[PDB]
């Protein structure tokens, strides 16, 4: 990239998120987050990092959204709670009116080029939608569909996603758009999504079938304590067999570790996370 | 003289999570304040019915900035409930995992959240647009140093997360802390890798971060004269230094009305009159806590409960810990206090109560604490034994209870778990930004930040920058506060 290159506008809205999807992005190695922000995208609204605040920040987003109607990318971090008329997630106030996440997604969703549902909460509901919850936490694609909003959605799940899945999906989309324009490019992106909306370059391969401990699994050699790194982790709860992600190769945090080496996979990229992957520490 | 202007700020940005602040300004000063935590998930009900061991994964998703704190409080609560005896080497490994995130979080807070309060960034989003009169006082050179350090700090904080992940598996949301200890024995090779990263972080902290906070502070000396609030603080203890449970890097204590007092956790109660929870649940200690949302309840204004300590409204965080524990100041702090402020100081309390409990004092405390944590991590790197086991594998109890106490980067954190029929029967969280960013209690006494806003200057109601500057000095995390 270059400081003077074309950089599309991005709004990043937090619903029922934990800010971990933002933090994981800050950990991008190549390109670094400084390069992403200064050379790849124009992050026009993001409550955790932006300079302005309050109604002025909301109005700035609205002005950019009007100027770039149909052309901005909308990132959602967290689920969208529909109970109690949206009151379980208020994202701002302007013109003496509170703005719920429900309101915000109905406002900006129809006018985005694409919605990037970043993290398992946004993609599939995640922990806020799990058993024992009562807020009506809803996945982005379902919320948009229920409200007749047709904007394309790309899911980039994980709890959190790896930074490379987020940045890499942005790069893949921007490349497709450079080659084919916005509509043709998004069509090419949609063609490489699996049935759960996930890009196949990152989510097209199963952890277990590519796991370094697969020989031990097949031999029935299972670790009985977490600190035994020779055996397979299946009896300790590893959900690798049911999980589609490239962690076995990409690893985490600059390649220093990953979940299976360190402990177990908890299936964090899967639509049934957490309840369908729990208990975490039993098969 | 001027009359009243009421100012609402939603979202407060450059914090974590969903916050509205509303202040009443009269004659150029804040005279009243209300803080509203705006997003609820309900972890305390989601957790019920689960295998208790799942909690040390689920609870981290309260917050992806401080997940190691929740991991730590959860595994400590589970250790107690299960009767798990963490091996000595696992205690040290846990300290290395969690300590590295203190470095990450304080660096993130000062540079990536707070520094734009004082520094003009590059002329592109997300650094513009901003208030036309932002009160940015630094010279061209010092401002550029701030921007250059912001950019370098993006790499430094990422390296801190590599340190966390070396023994924690990944970050955000570690895999490596469980009931019974830590899941991965440190090897000689990985300890070399941790130490090499730590040296780079140490050099940035010592040469750039601590000096820049004092230097910027010396251009904003007025910010040591506001933000005192109640001048009351809480520390519950953190980072065990042996296996007795009695010795910790930060020792517990309460400070209020000019007096040090012991910490007795039975004196914590959570009030809800001004919070969106059922009125029948007001005034409960966490061991009997209940979480029944009431989003339509008249008069309430926040999803944060109102914790009080024997009726006192207290603050938490680096200032609280450094004030309660009163460690020696860093060498560069002692030097710059003398050179830039004319202050002769040896220990943290030598700043004096008024300057410590101030907007800029909280930034200074956080930088000083980052330096203090370097020495603790260095000690743990000398104490750890490569190859020695770090975990035990305890059976799940049918009936049990436990409480885990620690200090998250933003302040005191406890998790309480009750197990019945081998499943979670209750799980209650009392977190750092709960102590700081809560609403009024049932008697109408303000929360700590609400009270610290009183007296904040607003000489220009069109550019009321000091309101959020004060809030950011406390490093709020509303996702932690509400859970
Ligand atoms: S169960 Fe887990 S550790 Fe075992 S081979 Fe499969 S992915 Fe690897
Ligand atoms: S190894 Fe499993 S739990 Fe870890 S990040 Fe990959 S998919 Fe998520
Ligand atoms: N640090 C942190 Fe998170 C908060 N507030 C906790 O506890
Ligand atoms: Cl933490
Ligand atoms: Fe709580
Ligand atoms: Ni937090
Ligand atoms: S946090």
């Amino acid at each position: 990239g270059t400081l003077t290159g074309e950089r599309p506008p991005v709004f990043w809205l937090q619903g029922q998120g934990c800010t971990g999807c933002s933090v994981t992005l800050l950990n991008s190695v190549h390109p670094s987050i400084a390069d992403v922000l200064l050379k790849v995208i124009s992050l026009e609204f993001h409550p955790t990092v932006m300079a302005w605040e309050g109604e002025h920040a909301i109005e700035h987003m609205r002005k950019v959204a009007e100027k770039f109607k149909g052309k901005f990318f909308l990132v959602i971090e967290g689920s969208v709670p529909v109970e109690a008329d949206g009151k379980y997630c208020i994202i701002g106030e302007a013109n003496h009116h509170e703005i719920s996440m429900v309101d915000a997604l109905k406002e900006f969703g129809p006018n985005a080029a694409a919605v990037l549902a970043v993290g398992t909460c946004a993609a599939y509901g995640g922990i806020p939608a799990a058993e024992g919850s009562e807020t009506g936490a809803t996945a982005v694609s379902k919320f948009l569909g229920d409200n007749g909003i047709k904007t394309p959605v790309v899911n980039i799940p994980g709890c959190p996603p790896h930074p490379d899945w987020i940045v890499g999906t942005v790069v893949l989309a921007l490349d497709a758009i450079k080659k084919n324009g916005l509509e043709g490019g998004l069509a090419e992106v949609v063609k490489v999504l699996d049935s759960d909306g996930r890009p196949t370059p990152f989510f097209g391969r199963n952890i277990h079938e590519n796991c370094p401990y697969l020989d031990k699994y097949d031999e029935g050699v299972m670790s009985a304590t977490f600190t035994d790194k020779v055996g397979c982790r299946y009896d300790l709860g590893c959900k690798g067999p049911m999980t589609m992600a490239d962690c076995f190769e990409r690893k985490w945090n600059g390649g220093v570790n990953w979940c299976v080496q360190n402990a177990v996979c908890i299936g964090c990229v899967e639509p049934d996370f957490p309840d369908g992957k729990s208990p975490f520490y039993q098969a | 003289a001027t009359g009243r202007t009421t100012i609402a700020i939603d979202p407060v940005t450059r914090i974590e999570g969903h916050l509205k602040a509303e202040v009443v300004v009269e004659n150029g000063k804040v005279v009243d304040a209300r803080l509203s935590g705006g997003m609820y998930r309900g972890f305390e009900t989601i957790l019920r019915g689960r295998d208790p061991r799942d909690a040390s994964q689920i609870v981290q998703r309260i917050c992806g900035v401080c997940p190691t704190a929740h991991s730590t409080a959860s595994v400590l609560a589970l250790d107690e409930a299960f009767g798990a005896k963490v091996p000595n080497n696992g205690r040290i490994t846990r300290n290395l995992i969690f300590g590295a995130n203190y470095l990450q979080s304080h660096i993130l807070h000062f540079y990536h959240l707070s520094a734009q309060d004082f520094v003009q960034g590059p002329d592109t989003a997300p650094f513009v647009p901003r208030f036309p009169k932002s009160d940015l006082r630094l010279s061209k050179e010092l401002n550029k140093a701030g921007v250059d350090q912001y950019i370098e700090a993006l790499e430094v904080r990422r390296i801190c997360h590599e340190m966390v992940a070396l023994f924690g598996g990944r970050m955000p949301h570690v895999q490596g802390q469980v009931v019974g200890g830590a899941t991965e024995i440190p090897t000689k090779e990985k300890l070399v890798e941790y130490a090499a990263r730590f040296k780079k972080v140490r050099d940035f902290v010592e040469q750039k971060y601590v000096p820049v906070v004092y230097t910027i502070g010396s251009k904003y000396k007025d910010m040591f004269k506001v933000g005192q609030g109640f001048k009351a603080a809480l520390c519950v203890g953190a980072f065990p230094l042996d296996n007795s449970g009695k010795k910790h890097l930060f020792m517990p204590g309460v400070y209020a009305k000019g007096k040090d007092m012991p910490f007795d956790p039975s004196k914590i109660k959570e009030y809800v009159k001004y919070s969106w929870f059922a009125e029948e649940t007001t005034g409960l200690n966490y061991k009997e806590g209940k979480t029944i949302p009431a989003p339509d309840k008249a008069g309430a204004y926040s999803f944060v409960k109102a914790p009080r300590y024997d009726g006192l409204s207290l603050e938490v965080g680096p200032l609280a810990r450094m004030w309660v524990n009163n460690p020696e100041l860093s060498p560069v702090g002692k030097k710059l206090l003398k050179d830039l402020f004319g202050i002769s100081a040896k220990k943290f309390r030598d700043l004096g109560e008024e300057a410590a409990f101030s907007l800029m004092g909280r930034h200074v405390a956080r930088a000083e604490e980052t330096y203090y944590m370097l020495g603790a991590i260095e000690g743990w790197l000398k104490e750890i034994k490569a190859g020695e086991d770090t975990v035990v594998m305890p059976a799940v109890p049918a009936s049990a209870e436990g409480t885990g106490f620690t200090e998250a980067p933003r302040g005191s954190l406890l998790h309480y778990v009750k197990v019945k029929d081998s499943k979670i029967d209750n799980y209650q969280i009392v977190s750092a930004s709960l102590w700081n960013c809560n609403p009024r209690d049932d008697m109408g006494q303000r929360g700590a930040v609400e009270e610290a806003l009183i007296g904040i200057p607003v000489d220009d109601i069109q550019n009321p920058v000091n309101v959020a500057r004060l809030i950011r000095a406390f490093d709020p995390x509303l996702s932690c506060a509400v859970h």
